[PDB]
Order: structure tokens, then C-alpha cells, then sequence
């Protein structure tokens, strides 16, 4: 009958046990629906996740909410599957938890949707694409310093308020613009408050046609707080297998996903690691990042926000995460503050796809002498005060006019700030940008005021603002 | 160049000064740190000899 | 041998182990025979793991559990204004017992991501540097950190009575403070009026680790039922940093196996659930707000320790204070770099608004100004204004214990010093000038505060100038 | 019944089996009386403290003292309290070990003198003082510069040779001069010699007439080094609460005291706590001071000598016990070395 | 058989935190950072097949080339000390200088060759 009973509650973990014959695989989904029988009982509607055999038709598995009001004996079913998540365009423009229901007010979804499992085995060595294709993101800084790969796990540097949401919604409405890609945003173990006001910001910026939701914040329980990811990266599977275009994902914070997996283990009852860590750390984080890759029929790219607990940035965790990065990306709030927004750092910024091999040889050059530049002036930067604008050689005074005019350039206007500025933004293709660069280090604007260079696309643009100036 | 001769002293005066103070506020944060040190070594070193005690 | 009723098999360190309570729920409350209360954490497969919520002392092996039915629960009620309280709700203060009608679980879920909306409402604290540098909204989590003995209780205090009539009821929950300190507590409340709109909730270091870990759950369920109702409430959290030690020592107790700074991996969710529970709900929810303003404590200002972090990484921003200047008797400094409210802003008034901003570059200019900008006579430039003004600033920001100003006044002098018609008035008269102002207002500028308390904005300054101008030739230097 | 048997003995730890359904409760006193049935035994006289309830009529103790000679069967006999103390005036100028048995040779105390618990659950909020008072010692710097708190906690700081025996003479002195209330004097983890010598010292300057002591060795075991400051605590309580005056309490190190109950925690088996200590520190530090208090009709407070281990002021057991201080003396060795006494700090002093 | 053997070993970090990971599930008692004591066998059994064969057993050699990853360039880590302890010499690696675009970024100081000379030919070595 695949019936059981509940022996054992404890924490988030529950121990159900089975006829014998009958016991449910690895990773399937349990259901406990209840009815008080007397006001000492209280409806109990819970879904479990198996996640081990104890042997004597024991099984022990993970709760997905409050265990509160449970009751030794409850009966137990089983669904035959691992949790199963609604996709499909039906879920574009719509929140989602991590059982896959509707969060937002926009109603149910019908029983006939199509439904895929959470946990599935990682594609295979032959289907994987063969050799490195670079991501034309539209950003200048991006697509010139540190460049984004097809497949690749781009690191998400800086605090709050520097920019963050206003680059992953520029990134968003970009890829859907010129490559009709979806995104998903997973929110793991953030501010219930943030991700309102980001809800609200992609609404009233009108992205949200074209990306899915779900969010795990951090009120909710370990099981949650580490499947919400899987789910969110289940969503943009099916867009990648199916209909065959480039998807971007974006994990709110994958240190919570960690950290979850770390506070459930204790309560599995796995002898500790290094410092407290479950010991399946590696493979765990491994069969995460693994699924996030590119085949011959499309690609997932996703952009990971990272955080070091007590700024350890040797802790277990971060150590284990950044073996599987591609790129940096870092926001500076001085940047932010002297006003160029792409709020990136030019120099803080990486990619292992900066070689000339892969981005060509001239645009490794272009960035070469860009980086040069900027290094030469931030080392000058200390003369520039302790000695002033004086004993500066004839070289020194035109590296700093360059320097400032490749910064003032490096800025651009996105279609987002249109709603505030009024002006409506540009896409910057590599080629383009390339041969802008190319165009100022060979001094061909040094007569231009650096203003001009400010919130512009391609290099056109520039000789305009400088018209118009004067 | 006697007046210049006093005024070198007295820079120096001044340099060493602020030279040792500073290395005295290093100090005091050194000192700090390697508190903190002590404690997470020793913290770290007794959990793993519980925790070796206790799988048995 | 009905075994729905249980019997104690193991009891130490306020940890029990009772076998039977076969219909016994996870999360339920269980009392013992003594009369003691008790919640039971894990179901095993032949006896129950119980937490005692009280003296274990007259605890032995053998005695008899009974259940009660029901989830961990607190008694709520507007009878609860006014009242100190254990975190089961018991009064401790006397006064006969406490008469009401409703009950809501500790475990509650927060609310949802559709259910909030973007805080908008200004909190008044009263407290000139945090008004005007630092504001706090009326859903924003605000963390308050700094090391021992820098007021954080007085500051909390004097926000807690600025409330008078900004009809927003007050929660006080003080975590392993002294008895002493929290009977002064409520006595200097009482004596200031406040006992008519606020609840103390207290659990003293004496209390078993239980009680401590309880207690701000307790408060933040007291605050939710007026929260829903569609009031607006404040709660204050002592010491999370006591609750997580509390919580700690449970642990290590229960045999589980400790992290970073033997803490378990679960703190972190400890302190999430709780604050996580303080939001501004929508005009659909019903428009209420609950606001929290947490404490922690730190040794020697280490922002690196693994609370302090936890907490940051919570909280929407954190008011820093520094133990170097406790010692001249100013309320101790803000560190204008350490302390930032990113959701605030929107809250604060218009007329704080169009001076805050001018009013923080000064202090910048000033804090940037260290002591090597202070040596030699060469420092003619208009550093030499910059410093005075800066001086100026210092001086003004200081302020008395338990005397919350006004935002009107906070406004006008705040608006008298960025318009220089300080620059010449010595420093050490400045706090004279200002309470001399303050009554000067009182008497004349009546329309000034009126037009400020009802427009929420700034009266006329070729107006508001030449009342300062009178005030000033009514004025004498010392 | 009242009797039960030893089942187990590790060191410092021994448990006890009694009857089902006549089981001591926790922190209770089980005595044990032996005389020699033969030639191959010895004479037992010990006292136990029960600690927990392990269940299947067992009961886990701490001993008082050595537990050598000790054989599996011996029977023990419960008081069905716990460790109960002499108070009163029969306690002046008397030395006392944990167990109040009183170690000079002065004579023992009749068995009919009334006698109190040690753990006792501390005054209740009703029962404090609505508002601070200062408690003037006569002293000039400690009035001017760190007034003390009637019924606050004050620490000590300084190595030896710099006055401070001679303050807390003159403390005590002073006290009971212009006040009436005595002080009680509790040597936690004393070295013998010193606890010697400052006795000598108060008997010749006659303070001992007005003052209360209590000796815990270091040669004794950690449960009675853990023990004493209770009892010169609860010797504190009954002039406090009966007489009604102001009492002055001295604790020699209160940094052995939590050693102590880290090596008792150690013993017992729990895991230990952020550098080692017992995960319960900060709920027994609380025990014991939130006992030292001003009520309505009395108050005690407490002069307590601190050591710094490392010097790290950061360390667990210093970061625990400074939650609790109303003010901070320091002697400085600078101002002893000029011919200044009390030779106080008066910039490193400080007070709430 | 004869031939000449190399053998790249991509990463032996990844290689002992794996073993870590089975130890712990196998609930074996834990040692230095909850790694098992048999951590330094674990290396010493792989590393010591690497050999040159002797002229009787038929001339046959295979050499390796095992790689370590250090955390912000900790050399003196557990695993990396072990596997140093193993090894005839070492090859280290810079980020400094690799991210001046000295490929590669050999830091020649620190890198020692314990079968030095030997291994070169008459020019290279004069």
C-alpha cells in the first residue's frame, strides 16, 4: 500500500516507517496531510524529502516546513516521485516557493501543467559544447575587461545600494532584448524586504514579462533553504533543453545554500568537518554547479552573489565555491559615488577568459593597454596629492588625461535609468566598443572635453555630447 | 647654516617620535589580533579532541 | 499503566527525559508535578526529550508530566500595557495577576514577500545625531552595536519615551541584564510616564538558559497581535548576543556539535526567524508596522566576531558606538564611517531632509580634519573655518540624559548652525544658546512650530532667519 | 529510604544507588560515616553533592574531598537538604571550611545553632531597591573619584605588595565603625600561606572581631574550591536579611571560581564551551552574583579581586565577569613606590 | 614493458577532501582537521610508484607531476606540507606575477629540483 507511520520527530528531521518492501527511493516526496481529531490536535498539511535508510524499514527524511504539532503515529503517503515543479511559460512573470505553488495573488496553476523533478543526474561528457563561447552582454566594461562565457559561474562582488539590482535588471532586459533569453532569479536565504522591493522594481520597470521567481528567505527552514535553489535551476533546464535558447540565472546568495546543508547535516546526524561542515560539502556544491553548463541546444549562464562568514574568506565554504568561477565582477562604492554607473571596478574585475586566444588577439591588446593605463594612474594618484599637479613630466600629464577619459568612457547608460534620466540607453557591441577604445588610446579625442565621455554608447555618441557641449 | 644645523635636529626629534608612537598603536593591534588568534586555536584544537573522544 | 501521561526517567542541567506521552506534539507544552513548565523538543522512538522553563531544583526522577495541549504559547492582550512579565507572561512585578483573553504561538511564520510594502514613516528617537544623521523607519530593523557601558541602554530609554504621544506602543526585553538594572529601568519609565504604552519583558541572568532564549520570541509575539491589529509597535532586544550564549550553552548541553567559536550552525536561523519577523505590512494586510532595534555587544570593537557579523548581515543598517569618547561624558560618538541606515532617508521629514545633507559634509570635513590638521599656525585656508564649524557641530550634537528634543527644535538648530549664525558665538556657550533658543521658540515662535508640525517642511527663511536674528540681539555672550 | 550504596567510583566522581522512588534531589548532601570492619580498610568520613539524575535509581555526586579508601557497597545516608551552614553571631571571627565546620582551634559549634542552605533562589523583583545609593567609606579617593553602589559589585586590581590587604582592612574597618554591619571575607583558591598571613594581620590589628571568614585551599577538591564563595555568600544573607544592615563581602579571586567549575563541568563530562570552559559559565556567574543585591531592608556588596589570564581582557571569563561590575579600583605600583597610600589609580578608576 | 610513462595527477586536494568525505561516512574517527590519520599514506602509497626502473627489470620509468592548490598561497597547510614531504622538489606558482602576464609564473627562489644536473643535458646544464 507504500502507507507509513511516524516513529520518530525531531528538529527538522522526521523518521517514518514503512511495510516492509515498500520503501520509498532516495529523494522522494512524502505527504502528510491531517485532520485534528479534538482541540489537542492541530491540521498538519507537510511535505518530507527522503534522505536516507536506517535500515528495518526505517526511513529518515528532511522536513520543507515547521514540524510543530506533529504526532508519533501520524500517517504518512508517498508520492513516487522527488518534488516535481511546474514549467513551462506559465511560469514567466510569477513567484514561486520552493514546493513549486504560486506565492504572488495571480492565482493557482491547473493540475495538467507539466511537472519535472528536482533532482536530476548532471548532462554527460558527450553532449557538452566543445570549445568556449564568449557571452555578448551589451556592457562595456563587461564585455571589454572581464568577459562573461556561455555555461561559465560568474562571482557577484559588493555590498548593497551600489548597483547590484540595477545591473542584474540591465543584464536581464539586455539578453531577453538581443538573444530572446529568459532569466531566473532565485532568492536563497535573503531579506523578505529586498526581495519585495526587487519584485517591485522589476515590475514597474517591466522586465518581469520575460523571467520566473523563487525565493527561499531567510525565515524559512533548512530544506527549503537548500532546494529553492534546485528548483529555481530546474525552471531554466527546461528552457535550455527544450526550446533551445541561452537562459541566466541568478542565486541571491549561494553561502546560504551551504550554510543550510550545513545546519541540516548536524541534525542527520554525519560526524562533523573541518569546522562543523557537512562532509558530503564538496560533492554536494559540485552536483549543484554541475547542471549549470552549455550543450549543443543552448546554455545556462549564471551570476552568483557570494558571502564570507566573519570575512574569512579561507572558511571551507567560500574555498569550496570559488573553485568553480569563471569571473569577478567587483563594485566599488567610490565609483558609485563619483557617478559612472556600471558601479564596476575596471581593475578589480577577472576573467579567466581574458586571453588572447579566446577574446582575440587585438582585444587583448585593447585591454592590455587599457589596464596599464589605469594601474599607471592609480600609482600617480599618491604624486597627484603629496607633490600636486607639479613636477609631473609632459608623459604624466597625458596619462592622466587619457586615464580620465578611458573612466569617463567606461560609463554607460542603461535602458533601466530611461525611467529616470529620460534618455533611453544603448547596446554596445564588443566590435564597437573595441574600436572606441582603440580610437582614444590612439589620442584621437584628447581635444574632447572629458565630460562628454560621460553615460554614452558607442564612440559617435561621444563626438555628439561633444557638439552639443560645443 | 647653524640655524639649519637646529632645524634638522628638531626634524629628526619630531620623525623619531612619530615613529615610535606608531609603532606602538601596531603594537597594541598586533596584540589584539594575536589574542584573537589564541582563542580560535585553542577553541579549534579541544572541539577536535571532542569530537575524536566522542566518535568512539 | 496509561502511558498518556508521562514519568521523568533522567534529569541535569535543566535537561529532561520523561518516558510515555504518547500523544504528546512536537513544540508542546508539558507541566511537571512541581507545577513547572516545561517544552518538549524531540519525540524518540521510546521517551521525550523535555526543556525545563524553570527552577529544575525540585525536579526528581520519577515524577509525573502532563500535558496541556497546547503549542507553545504567550498571553497577549491590551491588559499586558504596563505589566513586567516573564517570557511565559507571568507577572514577576506583583500587582495581581494579569487578565487576558488571547494567546499566540512563539514559532509563527513571517510575513510574506506580498504581504510587505516600503517603509515610509518616520521614527522619532528624539536624539539629535541619530534624527538627523541616522534615521529610523517604522519597519526598519536597526541594529545598535558597540562594547560594554556605552549607554545603549539610555539611548533605548530615551527613544522609548520619546514615544509619548506618537500613539506607537513600546516593548522592552532585556536579555541577562541584573535585576537591579532593569528595576531602575522601570522605575526611571514609570517616573517619565511611559508605563502607560509600554510592556517590560524581562529575563535576568539568574533565570535558566531556557528562559533566555525565550524571551525575545515572547516580546516579538506580544508585538505581533497589536501589529495585526493595525497598530504600530516597537519592540527592543537587549542582548541577542546573551540570547545566542543562552542558546549556545543549550546546545552544547544537548550533545550537538559546535561551530565557529563552538556556536552550532543553527544561530544564524536563530537570529533570522526572530528578526525577520518585524516588517511594514501593506494597505491590504492592514497598514500596521513593527520596528526592532536589537543590541549587541562586542569586546574591544571587534566588528570580525561571528555574532556581530550574523547581525550586520540581518539588519537593514547599524548605529555604531565608540567607548573613546563615553569617557568625557558626551553621549558616546556615532562613528559616522560604521553607522548607516540604507532604508532610511525616505523616512526622514522634509525639513530634516533639506539639512541633513549639508549638515553630514560638515561633520566630514570636520572628522577628516584629524589631529595633523590641527598642529602649526600655517593653517590659514578655510580649513581653519572648517574646523570651527566643525567644533560647532560636535558641541551641538551633544545631548542630556532622558531629555528627547523635539524635531521642530531639532530642525531649527540644526538649520541656525548650517546657516552660520553660530560661526561667532563661542563654543562653550553653544549649549546655553541652545536651551535659551529652545525657550525663546517657545515663547515666540510658535507659528514657526506650527507651520513645521503640520506641512512636515520648513517655514519661510527670510522669516526664519530674522527670528534667529532677534534671538541672537536678545542673547549675551559670556 | 535514607540509606543507599556506591556503585561507582572514577577519581573525584562517585555515584550512588538508592531504593526506587527515594531519590535525593539535585544539589542535596550525601554524608558517608565508615568505621573499620577489619584490618583492610580505613576510616571514611566525606561529604557528597548530588548533581545529576542518570536515571535507573542512580545519581551522579561530586566530592568534598578525597575519595581514597572508598569501597563499592558502603552505605550512604542522605540530610534531605543541602549543604547547611552556621549563620549568626556564633560566625564572628571564626574560620570555616566549605562545609562549616569550623578549622581554628577555637571549638566547634553546638549542633543545635541554627543553620542554612547554600543554593537558594535569588530576591525577587519586589524585594529590590527602587533607586541607587552611594555607600560613603570614608575613604577619599574611592568617595570622590569611584563612589561605591550600595549593593554593587567592585573590582580589584593589583599584584602583591601594593595595599591591598591593607584596604580591605580599612574597609572593614571603617564599615563597622560608622555603619555597624560587618564583612565577610571568602578566600577562593587561596594559597595557604597568604590566607595564613592575612589572617594573622586582621587578629593583630583587631579586625577580626567584626568579620566572618572562609577558607577554600587549593589542595581541596574542585567541587568545595567551586562551593566557598556560596557559603560565604549565604553567611552574608542572614545579616542582610534578620539584622537588616549593610554587609561588605570579599571574594579572594573569583577567576579560580570559574576554574573551578570549568574542571567540575570537565569531570562531569559536558562539552566544553567557546575555549574550553563550561558551556554554563554564564548562567553560574549569574547565580552567584545576582544573590549580592540591595533588598528594602539590607544590602550586601562585594569587593572582588580579578586576575586576567594572559593579560587578555577579551578572554571569556574576564568578558563575563565585567557584565557585572558597578565600578573598578586599580593600585598602582608607580603610586606605591612614591609615598602615597592607598596608593589608588586615579585615572585607571573608574565608576558607573 | 619498457616504455616511458607521465602521469598528471590534476588535483590531490580534491582527491583527500574526497577521502575525508568517505572516512567521516564511514564513521571513522577523525584526526587533524577531521582528517583521517592514514591522510600522509594515502599520498606516500600513490606517489611511491613513480620510479626509474633499474636495467634488469627492463629500463622502464614513469615520472608525475601531482598538483596541490593552496588557499591565498598558504604553503605551509596540512595537505600541501604532506604532499611536499612526499615529492622530490617543487614548482610554485604566483598569482602576483601571473596576473602581470608573466605566463608562466614561476617563482624561481622558491622552487627547488632535487634531481638537479642529473636531468639536464651537458649544454643546458654548463
Amino acid at each position: 500500500m507504500t502507507r507509513g507511520r511516524v516513529i520518530q520527530v525531531m528538529g527538522p528531521v522526521v523518521d517514518v516507517k514503512f511495510e516492509n518492501g515498500h520503501l520509498p527511493a532516495i529523494y522522494n516526496a512524502l505527504k502528510i496531510q491531517h485532520k485534528a481529531r479534538n482541540e489537542n490536535e492541530v491540521d498538519i498539511d507537510l511535505t518530507l524529502e527522503v534522505a536516507l535508510h536506517l535500515g528495518d524499514d526505517t526511513v529518515r527524511t528532511i522536513a520543507m516546513a515547521s514540524t510543530d504539532g506533529l504526532i508519533r503515529g501520524m500517517e504518512v503517503i508517498d508520492t513516487g516521485a522527488p518534488i516535481s515543479v511546474p514549467v513551462g511559460e506559465v511560469t514567466l512573470g510569477r513567484v514561486f516557493n520552493v514546493l513549486g505553488e504560486p506565492i504572488d495573488l495571480e492565482g493557482d496553476i491547473p493540475a495538467d501543467a507539466r511537472r519535472d523533478p528536482i533532482h536530476r543526474p548532471a548532462p554527460k561528457f558527450e553532449e557538452l559544447a566543445t570549445e568556449v563561447e564568449i557571452l555578448e552582454t551589451g556592457i562595456k566594461v563587461v564585455d571589454l575587461l572581464a568577459p562573461y562565457i556561455k555555461g561559465g559561474k560568474i562571482g557577484l562582488f559588493g555590498g548593497a545600494g551600489v548597483g547590484k539590482t540595477v545591473l542584474i535588471q540591465e543584464l536581464i532586459h539586455n539578453i531577453a532584448q538581443e538573444h530572446g533569453g529568459i532569466s531566473v532569479f532565485a532568492g536563497v536565504g535573503e531579506r523578505t524586504r529586498e526581495g519585495n522591493d526587487l519584485y517591485h522594481e522589476m515590475k514597474d520597470s517591466g522586465v518581469i514579462s520575460k523571467t520566473a521567481m523563487v525565493f527561499g528567505q531567510m525565515n524559512e527552514p533548512p530544506g527549503a533553504r537548500m532546494r529553492v535553489a534546485l528548483t529555481g535551476l530546474t525552471m531554466a533546464e527546461y528552457f535550455r533543453d527544450e526550446q533551445g535558447q541561452d537562459v541566466l540565472l541568478f542565486i541571491d546568495n549561494i553561502f546560504r545554500f551551504t550554510q543550510a546543508g550545513s545546519e541540516v547535516s548536524a541534525l542527520l546526524g554525519r560526524m562533523p568537518s573541518a569546522v562543523g561542515y557537512q562532509p558530503t560539502l564538496a560533492t554536494e556544491m559540485g552536483q549543484l554547479q554541475e547542471r549549470i553548463t552549455s550543450t549543443a541546444k543552448g546554455s545556462i549562464t549564471s551570476i552568483q552573489a557570494i558571502y564570507v562568514p566573519a570575512d574569512d574568506y579561507t572558511d571551507p565554504a567560500p574555498a569550496t565555491t570559488f573553485s568553480h568561477l569563471d569571473a569577478t565582477t567587483n563594485l566599488e562604492r567610490k565609483l558609485a559615488e563619483m557617478g559612472i554607473y556600471p558601479a564596476v571596478d575596471p581593475l578589480a574585475s577577472t576573467s579567466r577568459a581574458l586571453a588572447p586566444e579566446i577574446v582575440g588577439e587585438e582585444h587583448y591588446q585593447v585591454a592590455r593597454k587599457v589596464q596599464q593605463t589605469l594601474q599607471r594612474y592609480k600609482e600617480l594618484q599618491d604624486i597627484i596629492a603629496i607633490l600636486g599637479m607639479d613636477e609631473l613630466s609632459d608623459e604624466d600629464k597625458l596619462v592622466v588625461h587619457r586615464a580620465r577619459r578611458i573612466q569617463f568612457f567606461l560609463s554607460q547608460n542603461f535602458h533601466v535609468a530611461e525611467q529616470f534620466t529620460g534618455q533611453p540607453g544603448s547596446y554596445v557591441p564588443v566590435k564597437e566598443t573595441v574600436r572606441g577604445f582603440k580610437e582614444i588610446l590612439e589620442g584621437k579625442y584628447d581635444h574632447l572635453p572629458e565630460d562628454a565621455f560621460r553615460l554614452v554608447g558607442r564612440i559617435e555618441e561621444v563626438v555628439e555630447k561633444a557638439k552639443a557641449m560645443g | 647654516l647653524l640655524d639649519a644645523k637646529a632645524s634638522e635636529h628638531a626634524a629628526r626629534m619630531t620623525a623619531m617620535k612619530n615613529a615610535t608612537d606608531n609603532a606602538n598603536e601596531l603594537i597594541r593591534t598586533l596584540t589584539l589580533s594575536y589574542n584573537r588568534a589564541r582563542q580560535a586555536a585553542i577553541t579549534q584544537e579541544i572541539t577536535e579532541i571532542v569530537a575524536g573522544a566522542n566518535a568512539l | 499503566q496509561v502511558s498518556d501521561v508521562g514519568t521523568v526517567i533522567q534529569v541535569g542541567d535543566g535537561i529532561a527525559r520523561a518516558h510515555g506521552l504518547d500523544n504528546v506534539m512536537s513544540g508542546e507544552l508539558v507541566e511537571f508535578a512541581n507545577g513547572v513548565m516545561g517544552m518538549a523538543l524531540n519525540l524518540e522512538e521510546n521517551n521525550v526529550g523535555i526543556v525545563i522553563l524553570g527552577p529544575y531544583t525540585g525536579i526528581k526522577e520519577g515524577d509525573e508530566v502532563r500535558r496541556t495541549g497546547r503549542i507553545m504559547e504567550v498571553p497577549v492582550g491590551e491588559a499586558l500595557i504596563g505589566r513586567v512579565v516573564n517570557p511565559l507572561g507571568q507577572p514577576v512585578d506583583g500587582l495581581g495577576p494579569v487578565e487576558t483573553t488571547e494567546t499566540r504561538p512563539i514559532e509563527s511564520p513571517a510575513p510574506g514577500v506580498m504581504d510587505r510594502r516600503s517603509v515610509h514613516e518616520p521614527l522619532q528617537t528624539g536624539i539629535k545625531a541619530i534624527d538627523a544623521l541616522v534615521p529610523i523607519g517604522r519597519g526598519q530593523r536597526e541594529l545598535i552595536i558597540g562594547d560594554r557601558q556605552t549607554g545603549k541602554t539610555s539611548v533605548a530609554i530615551d527613544t522609548i519615551i520619546n514615544q509619548k504621544d506618537q500613539n506607537m506602543i513600546s516593548i522592552y526585553v532585556a536579555i541577562g541584564q541584573k535585576e537591579s538594572t532593569v528595576r531602575t529601568v522601570v522605575e526611571t519609565l514609570r517616573k517619565h510616564g511611559a508605563l502607560d504604552y509600554t510592556i517590560v519583558v524581562t529575563a535576568s541572568a539568574s533565570q535558566p538558559a531556557p528562559l533566555l532564549f525565550l524571551a525575545p520570541y515572547a516580546g516579538v509575539a506580544m508585538g505581533e497581535y497589536f501589529m495585526y491589529k493595525g497598530k504600530h509597535v516597537l519592540v527592543v532586544y537587549d542582548d541577542l548576543s546573551k540570547q545566542a550564549a543562552a542558546y549556545r550553552e543549550l546546545s552544547l548541553l544537548l550533545r550537538r556539535p559546535p561551530g565557529r567559536e563552538a556556536y552550532p550552525g543553527d544561530i544564524f536561523y536563530l537570529h533570522s526567524r526572530l528578526l525577520e519577523r518585524a516588517a511594514k505590512l501593506s494597505d491590504a494586510k492592514g497598514g500596521g508596522s513593527l520596528t526592532a532595534l536589537p543590541f549587541v555587544e562586542t569586546q574591544a570593537g571587534d566588528i570580525s566576531a561571528y555574532i556581530p557579523t550574523n547581525v550586520i548581515s540581518i539588519t537593514d543598517g547599524q548605529i555604531f558606538l565608540q567607548s573613546d569618547l563615553f569617557f568625557s561624558g558626551v553621549r558616546p560618538a556615532i562613528n559616522a564611517g560604521l553607522s548607516v541606515s540604507r532604508v532610511g532617508g525616505a523616512a526622514q521629514i522634509k525639513a530634516m531632509k533639506k539639512v541633513a545633507g549639508t549638515l553630514r559634509l560638515d561633520l566630514a570635513a570636520y572628522r577628516e580634519l584629524e589631529a595633523f590638521a590641527q598642529f602649526g599656525s600655517d593653517l590659514d585656508k578655510a580649513t581653519q573655518a572648517k574646523l570651527a564649524r566643525g567644533a560647532r557641530t560636535v558641541e551641538v550634537l551633544k545631548q542630556d540624559l532622558h531629555q528627547p528634543i523635539p524635531v521642530e527644535k531639532q530642525v531649527l538648530i540644526i538649520y541656525a548652525l548650517t546657516r552660520g549664525f553660530l560661526d561667532d558665538i563661542p563654543v562653550e556657550d553653544v549649549r546655553r544658546f541652545e536651551k535659551e533658543f529652545y525657550l525663546f521658540l517657545d515663547q515666540n515662535g510658535q507659528h514657526l512650530l506650527e507651520h513645521i508640525r503640520t506641512t512636515k517642511d520648513l517655514p519661510n527663511e527670510d522669516d526664519l532667519n530674522k527670528a534667529i536674528e532677534a534671538f541672537k540681539k536678545t542673547f549675551v555672550v559670556s
